């Protein structure tokens, strides 16, 4: 998990070495500008101490002159800078630019080139993950770090150096402090630089429940959980914010402990440099330009780690993208040296056939099939789900290869011949076929390459679906939605056929080609089908066998095995298992928030005087710099001049402390507001969605995912949009309102001339800052806006390795990246001028002020002193106002959150779940009476789902409805259980209306099983405990119910019986179990009002009867409503009631129903028996 | 530890230029200031000005302004005075002192060059005239009979009088010389007894070097001249 | 223009007993700020003056303790502990106070102070080349006199030399310790003849009576 370094480099031209090669020659140059600013800083202090030494003497002239020769090695080294920084940006970002377009490139050929089984095992999402992270994190890892990696170097090198040529004594000194420095200065980069993951995964530890509670909305007011999972959540919260807490605490403990080592520094440093100065040993400039480059030599050395670790990220991200790479398949799609048949005539030979999925390796489907198939034959294979037509379907086309024996098309074996050649002469159609969301002409034309609309208007009208062709506008420019979503589903199905037959195959083989379609469309498709049929072999599988009787061979499938063979006659000679078949068939807020956190007013307060303090810090260093370089400006007593000196290195110490104690204070006080407010916050929205109704949550923009990515960041946003602002701004003032008066009363002029520059070294402090770690997203947001082309065409691999059209996908994803590079290019350009400009105007600064402060000095305006002051107070007021007001996040989006969250806390639902008002009677009996009733969906208003139904429902009466699926089958047990109120109709329980009575006592009486059996994430004995709420839950009844519903056994079987823990959703366990379980949590209810909604959709034929058992003996006493497809538990209801379209067509007794022959005698006599 | 030493003695004719020179070592040359200060013979020292080893800097007295000129070497770390038509008022000894820039007269003048002096002269090389003297006439002073050997009039320094090529080492006094006129004048006593005056050899020697007149002389004894 | 006197131009002084040299200024040496800067430093025969003692009463990094310096507004003081024989050269003070020129002051002397006594005058009649050459050239020493401030008077008929005669203070001897000195009177062939009396003396504190050694041109 260590990639070699030359190994990532891959992919690089010749133009991208160069690149590199001199990117990095620009490095090093800018790196080692700063510490030659600092000697000439020092030689040109050095000029006005001694002007100012000797005309304290004699009590001028020349001081002008040298200032103007200063000033042109001040320019110099400006313009070498800005124009080594423009360079060294520019080319890096170029060469990992360029260089990770090519490695996306080659990657999604590679990922391209695979097959389904290596595809089928892998998560899609795994994939898409792999793509976006990974290669983003190489960017990172090559694109500017390696840049400001060796700038830090080389400005580390030559400040050392600088500082020993120098003087080597203080250097000696300054280098025994060095390396805490740079530990210091290494560990506060590392904590400014992410600030973000660590926080996300003290939320994630949480995350679990939010996924929870917001995975299972429906059952959760059955379960009626909400008070419980609200006290988990505020536990799970509870923990998140006591690390958050700790998190602040050491961050700050680091920054604080950073701040006084660097005072500590500069009072040792001043200390032993004035001594020497005293001593007579050095000079004043020589102790300033030693001191100073050292000091910037170890904090660079500090802050080049990060790039240290980008670097080692980006290696461990490329290893799987390489690997994927690496890896070549045993058939390639792109490799021509494949054989292709010209004569083909179709012929299928399989012989000693066993293949077994490489997913589940262990279980054997097939045994051996040995089949031949002619030309012009139409076999049908029958048999029951679990044998595997579908497996034979995937076997065809080669998307895999089977163990033993050889399979052969015409002759020769598929295992010498080209697989796309083969793939493109094989038109199939799937079971549930997938509709890429272009526009249909494109869906259409998807088949194969040059198809004019002739044949686009034959292939239809074979396939029979122009008519809603015709009624929809854009009859070929209409952009069919997501998954076939915007329209029908038998418009679908019959567009796939025409986009299967638009390629002219040689073999056709349909898989359940009419699962939803009605009759006489069916009937068009199958003479379409022997419309076609006559050149080509076909293979047809599916469910009905009105299709099936006119073929040329019909087959059978039993355990994998082909057993029957012949034609119909022969089949119904031999009364064989199919002979048993036939038989039968026969914004808005404004700063609403500082309410939000007003109960934590001592924190606030002690804040804001922290930051008070914190930035007036700044303009106390400049009086003691000013008037420490001042008191070797002038001549004085030695003695007095040592005091002085001593004195303010004290003063440096005790600046140091307070600073140390001031950061601690104001960074834990607000981080701890913001932490207190962030929960208090979560808690609340929490809280108030769960007050919500189904009908809120129903709404298509109120997604599950999309609501807890709103409460992670949101509710983390707004804590922001209220303590950084007024933390920020009262930093900004006590830093840069004080300088400016300061430097007004002292050095007018020069306050001036400096005021018409602090907006632009504001800026590049700023635009440094950025560029420390992290700067911006949108390229990502471009990606993803053009990125999910290549999400489809990975999710849809099926479609795609039998159409043989993956190069044109690869163009489209080609034709996708083109723009973001060029934009890329000329965002890199951009950037680097303007980081250049910033730094290089700051350079400039330095040029300028002495200039005219050299000026100053010498017509008596104002000492040197005096200068010194106003620069220290102004230019350095601004460099960190830009510093400190870049770690600020920014203001807008915080607002918009802040409005949202306020408008969903302040959201109210029309029903309340909290109220006891209404009607509560203390006795009931159990009847219902639906009259009328009409509902139609909030989600979608203009289709109806229901006409006005009605239905009497008496004591015990076990009310069966039977009818197609989507007619309104859970829809009466969401009227029943008060997620939806219909708009008209009457309901009575009992003679009492439920839009009167008490919406929790409906609630609590009766109890559900749900279409998909959903468990929490806690063990067994919580999963059934949840089923009962507000009460003390016996272990008796536990064990009961779990005897009653034959769940017992695989309880106590398990080890920590009933400790084991479950994960999401059951997945752990099996699918009757999990169903057999949620038998178990519904059955502790007792309930008066009993429904059931497919209660054997995956279950043995011995576990129905022990779960039926239980139900019969308890439908005693309670209303139960059964809702199955199954017809065991349809045979002994007492009253059945088939639906078409939500109009009720037949109702009554068994009999009554299996006497007058209607549609319900239709499914009554499909597998009578 | 530091230590500046001067040039040497320059023995210059009038109405020329002399560069003097003060050398500096084992310490910072960058700082401090140079002060040149004159010192005639006899009399009371005497301010000329200083110069800024920094960056050349001059200050000079009232008197000594337009007479002298500073100047600075920081590479060789040395620094110089000339003057401008040196009179007979300038010969004198010559003196450099340090004086650090921080302090500017707060602080004493620390350490200080040796001292080189000049000395102004238009005359030329002469030969000494060796006298050779003899005791008062006729009466003895007992034992302690006094004889001598001196000189007049020689230019330039110096000499050397030794007595009996160094074999007498008794009774023998030397005294200083005086300059007068741009010559020199000398004189020596020693003292001897009775028992080695007149009764043996007693000799004087000079040496003036840029006349190399190596001469010797036997006082004799005096009778009726 | 401050202008220091350095009270004693010579100290006579002992070995074994202490010594002070006082310096007054004619200005006041404060400072507005509330120091006084007067320096005293030493300077040895043929080598580089030493600082002894900076500022007030300070005392120099790399110097004995024996020295110390006490004084006031306008009069300070050094003061030697112990002397010694190696601490004898010129001192002087300086001023800092008032520095448009730097001011010094004239110094002082030490002496070895002794055990007294009269020299023993020598004189000699010219030398036979002199004659020759036309000129005379009379000397007159003067051994183991003490101190060394003693005014010798040429004297030529009544008439005190003024003229082309000075004296060669000899210095302290080493072993002997004594001091000496030479007069010497010369004159053209011409007014050697006009005068006949070329006289002597050593007037000192030793001794105030003339201790006369002649000769007459006519008597040899
Ligand atoms: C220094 O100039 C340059 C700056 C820049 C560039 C190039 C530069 O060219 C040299 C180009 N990028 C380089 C990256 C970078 C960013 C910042 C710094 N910082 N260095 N110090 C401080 C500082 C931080 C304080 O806490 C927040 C603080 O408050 C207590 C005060 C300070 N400093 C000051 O106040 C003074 C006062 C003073 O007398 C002085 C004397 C000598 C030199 C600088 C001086 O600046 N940040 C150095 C490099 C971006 C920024
Ligand atoms: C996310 O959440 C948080 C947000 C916030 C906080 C905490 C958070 O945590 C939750 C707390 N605030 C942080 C705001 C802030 C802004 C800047 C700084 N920087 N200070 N220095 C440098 C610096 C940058 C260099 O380029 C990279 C660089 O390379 C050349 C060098 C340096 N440093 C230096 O040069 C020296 C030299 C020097 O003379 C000096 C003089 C005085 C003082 C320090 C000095 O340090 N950046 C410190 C804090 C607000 C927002």
């Amino acid at each position: 998990p260590t990639v070699s370094v030359f190994s990532m480099f891959r992919y690089s031209n010749w133009l991208d070495k160069l690149y590199m090669v001199v990117g990095t020659l620009a490095a090093i140059i800018h790196g080692a500008g700063l510490p030659l600013m600092m000697l000439v800083f020092g030689e040109m202090t050095d000029i006005f101490a001694n002007a100012g030494n000797l005309e304290d003497l004699m009590s001028f002239m020349n001081l002008e002159e040298d200032m103007t020769r200063y000033a042109y090695y001040y320019s110099g080294i400006g313009a070498g800078v800005l124009v080594a920084a423009y360079i060294q940006v520019s080319f890096w970002c170029l060469a990992a630019g360029r260089q990770i377009h090519k490695i996306r490139k080659q990657f999604f050929h590679a990922i391209m080139r695979q097959e389904i089984g290596w595809f089928d095992v892998h998560d899609v999402g795994e994939l898409n993950t792999r793509l976006t992270d990974d290669v983003s994190k190489i960017n990172e890892g090559i694109g500017d770090k390696i840049g400001m990696f060796f700038q830090s170097m080389a400005t580390f090198f030559t400040g050392f150096i600088v500082g020993f040529t120098r003087g080597w004594k203080l250097t000696l000194v300054i280098l025994a402090i060095s390396p805490v420095l740079g530990l210091s200065a290494a560990v506060w980069a590392k904590i400014l630089s992410s600030f973000t993951d660590k926080e996300l995964l003290a939320y994630a530890k949480a995350g679990a429940v939010a996924e929870e509670v917001l995975a299972a909305i429906r059952t959760v007011i059955a379960f009626g959980g909400q008070k419980k999972e609200l006290e988990r959540y505020n536990k799970n919260l509870e923990e998140a914010k006591r690390i958050g807490i700790k998190k602040a605490i050491t961050a700050n403990i680091s920054i604080g402990a950073a701040f006084l080592l660097i005072y500590a520094s500069y009072a040792l440093a001043f200390w032993y440099g004035t001594t020497l100065v005293l001593s007579g040993e050095y000079s004043i400039g020589q102790v300033l330009t030693v001191f100073f480059s050292v000091l910037i030599g170890a904090f660079s050395v500090g802050q080049a780690s990060p790039s240290i670790e980008a670097f080692a990220n980006a290696r461990g991200a490329a290893y799987e993208i390489f690997k994927i790479i690496d890896n070549k398949p045993s058939i390639d799609s792109y490799s021509k040296s494949g054989h292709k048949p010209d004569n083909i005539k179709g012929n299928l030979e399989f012989r000693n056939v066993h293949f077994s999925y490489p997913s589940r390796k262990e279980v054997k489907i097939l045994k051996g099939l040995n089949l031949k198939v002619q030309s012009g034959q139409t076999v049908a294979l029958v048999g029951n789900s679990g044998c595997g037509k579908s497996t034979t379907v995937q076997l065809m086309q080669r998307l895999y290869d089977p163990t033993e024996g050889m399979v052969s098309v015409d002759g020769q074996d598929i295992r010498t011949i080209n697989v796309r050649f083969l793939r493109e002469i094989i038109g199939v159609v799937s079971q549930e076929p997938v509709l890429f969301a272009t526009t249909i002409a494109e869906n259409i034309r998807y088949g194969r390459e040059n198809v004019t609309m002739d044949e686009i208007e034959k292939a239809v009208k074979e396939a029979n679906a122009y008519d809603f062709i015709m009624k929809l506008p854009h009859k070929f420019d209409t952009l069919v939605g997501e998954r076939g979503a915007q329209l029908s589903g038998g418009q679908k199905q019959r567009i796939a056929i025409a986009r299967a037959l638009v390629r002219n195959p040689k073999i056709l083989l349909l898989d359940e080609a009419t699962s939803a379609l009605d009759t006489e469309s069916e009937a068009v498709v199958q003479v379409a089908l022997d419309k076609a049929r006559k050149g080509r072999t076909t293979i047809v599988i599916a469910h009905r066998l009105s299709t099936v009787r006119n073929a040329d061979v019909i087959a059978g499938f039993d355990d994998g095995v082909i057993v029957e063979k012949g034609n119909h006659d022969e089949l119904m000679k031999e009364k064989g298992i199919y002979f048993k078949l036939v038989t039968m068939q026969t914004p808005v807020s404004f700063w609403r928030i500082m309410k939000l956190n007003l109960t934590e007013w001592p924190y606030f307060v002690v804040g804001v005087f922290c930051a008070i303090i914190n930035g007036g810090l700044q303009p106390a260093f400049a009086i003691i710099f000013s008037k420490i370089i001042g008191v070797f400006t002038r001549i004085d007593d030695p003695e007095t001049k040592r005091q002085n000196s001593n004195l303010f290195s004290l003063l440096f110490l005790a600046l140091g402390i307070i600073s140390f104690i001031t950061f601690f204070l104001q960074g834990f006080t607000f981080g701890k507001a913001g932490e207190i407010l962030t929960k208090r916050l979560r808690y609340m929205v929490f809280r108030s969605m769960l007050r919500q109704d189904v009908s809120w949550f129903d709404d298509p923009k109120n997604t599950t995912g999309a609501l807890t990515t709103r409460l992670a960041n949101d509710a983390a946003q707004v804590k922001g949009a209220i303590g950084s602002r007024l933390a920020v701004i009262t930093q900004n003032i006590a830093n840069l309102g004080t300088g400016i008066i300061i430097s007004f009363i002292y050095g007018w002029q020069l306050t001036l001339l400096l005021l018409a520059i602090v907006p632009i070294i504001a800026i590049a402090g700023v635009v440094e800052m950025k560029m420390l770690s992290g700067q911006a997203l949108k390229d990502k947001k471009e990606l993803e806006g053009a990125g999910k082309i290549a999400t489809e065409a990975i999710e849809n691999f099926r479609t795609v390795v039998s159409l043989t059209q993956e190069q044109k996908f690869e163009h489209m994803y080609a034709q996708s990246l083109q723009v973001p590079y060029r934009n890329s290019l000329r965002k890199a350009h951009i950037f680097g001028i303007t980081f250049s400009f910033t730094q290089a105007m700051m350079y400039f600064s330095y040029a300028g002020c002495f200039r005219f402060g050299a000026y100053l000095v010498a017509h008596k305006l104002m000492s040197f002193e005096d200068v010194l002051l106003v620069f220290s107070a102004v230019v350095f007021g601004a460099m960190a106002v830009g510093q400190v007001s870049s770690f600020a996040p920014d203001y807008a989006k915080a607002k918009i959150s802040a409005a949202h969250i306020i408008m969903i806390i302040e959201k109210t639902p029309l029903i309340d779940s909290y109220s006891t008002e209404g009607l509560m009677p203390n006795t009931l009996e159990g009847n219902v009476t639906f009259g009328e009733v009409v509902f139609n969906y909030p989600t979608r208003p203009d289709i109806p789902v229901l006409q006005g139904l009605s239905l009497e429902v008496k004591k015990g009466q076990t009310l069966a409805l039977v009818g197609s699926s989507g007619c309104g089958k859970s829809t009466v047990v969401q009227l029943l259980e008060r997620f939806y109120d219909p708009l008209a109709g009457k309901v009575l329980l009992d003679g009492k209306e439920i839009k009167r009575l008490n919406v929790q006592w409906l609630r609590a009486h009766l109890g559900i099983v749900s279409q998909e059996p959903i468990l929490f994430d806690c063990s067994i004995a919580e999963n059934i405990a949840y089923g009962d709420n507000s009460r003390v839950v016996s272990q008796e009844e536990i064990v009961r119910a779990a005897k009653e519903a034959n769940i017992h056994a695989f309880i106590e079987s398990l080890p920590n019986k009933y400790s084991t823990k479950v994960g999401d959703k059951g997945t752990q366990l099996s699918g009757g179990q999990k169903q057999r379980i949620a038998i178990a949590r519904a059955l502790v209810r007792q309930p008066h009002i009993l429904l059931l909604d497919e209660a054997t959709s995956a279950l043995d034929t011995e576990s129905e009867k022990v779960v039926q058992e239980a139900l019969d003996k308890a439908r005693e006493g309670r209303t139960c409503i059964v809702i199955a497809h199954r017809l065991s538990t349809i045979q002994n209801a007492d009253l059945i009631v088939v639906f078409q379209n939500g109009r009720v067509k037949e109702h009554g007794t068994h009999q009554q129903l299996l006497a007058q022959k209607g549609i319900y005698f239709s499914m009554v006599s499909v597998q009578a028996g | 530890e530091v230590q500046l030493q001067e040039s040497g003695p320059e023995l210059v004719k009038t109405g020329a230029s002399v560069k003097i020179s003060c050398k500096a070592s084992g310490y910072s040359f960058s700082n401090y200031y140079i002060h040149w200060v004159k010192q005639s013979h006899g009399k009371s020292l005497e301010w000329i000005g200083f110069i800024s080893c920094y960056n050349g800097a001059t200050f000079y007295n009232q008197k000594f302004k337009g007479k002298a000129t500073f100047t600075v070497d920081n590479s060789s770390s040395t620094a110089y005075m000339k003057f401008n038509s040196l009179t007979f008022e300038d010969s004198a000894v010559y003196y450099c002192a340090r004086l650090p820039i921080q302090f500017g007269n707060f602080y004493p003048m620390d350490y200080w060059g040796q001292g080189t002096t000049v000395t102004v002269s238009s005359a030329k090389t002469t030969a000494p005239s060796v006298y050779p003297l003899a005791p008062v006439c006729g009466d003895t002073t007992g034992s302690s009979v006094t004889l001598g050997c001196l000189v007049k009039g020689y230019f330039p320094e110096p000499v050397t009088l030794t007595w009996n090529s160094g074999s007498l080492s008794s009774g023998v006094h030397t005294f200083p010389a005086v300059l007068q006129s741009d010559l020199y004048t000398l004189s020596s006593s020693v003292t001897v007894t009775s028992s080695t005056w007149p009764s043996q050899s007693i000799t004087c020697n000079v040496a003036h070097p840029a006349s190399s007149t190596k001469v010797d002389k036997k006082i004799e004894p005096r009778g009726p001249t | 223009q401050v202008v220091m006197t350095q009270s004693p131009l010579s100290l006579p002084v002992s070995l074994g007993d202490q010594a002070s040299i006082s310096c007054r200024s004619s200005q006041s040496l404060l400072h507005s700020n509330g120091n006084t800067y007067l320096h005293w430093y030493l300077q040895k025969p043929g080598q580089s003056p030493k600082l002894l003692i900076y500022k007030v009463s300070n005392r120099f990094s790399g110097v004995p303790d024996r020295f110390s310096g006490s004084g006031s507004g306008t009069d300070f003081t050094l003061k030697i502990s112990r002397v010694e024989a190696e601490d004898l050269g010129v001192y002087f003070c300086s001023q800092s106070t008032h520095i448009p020129p730097w001011t010094f002051g004239g110094g002082t002397k030490l002496d070895i102070k002794r055990a007294d006594a009269a020299p023993t005058v020598s004189i000699f009649p010219p030398s036979s080349e002199q004659l020759t050459s036309g000129g005379l050239s009379v000397v007159c020493f003067l051994n183991n006199f003490y101190p060394k401030d003693i005014n010798v008077k040429w004297k030529i008929d009544g008439s005190e030399r003024q003229n082309g005669v000075l004296n060669s203070w000899t210095d302290q001897d080493s072993k002997d310790s004594t001091y000496s000195m030479s007069s010497t009177l010369t004159l053209t062939k011409d007014e050697y003849e006009r005068h006949n009396s070329y006289t002597c003396e050593a007037t000192h504190k030793t001794s105030t009576s003339p201790i006369v050694k002649s000769f007459n041109r006519n008597e040899c």
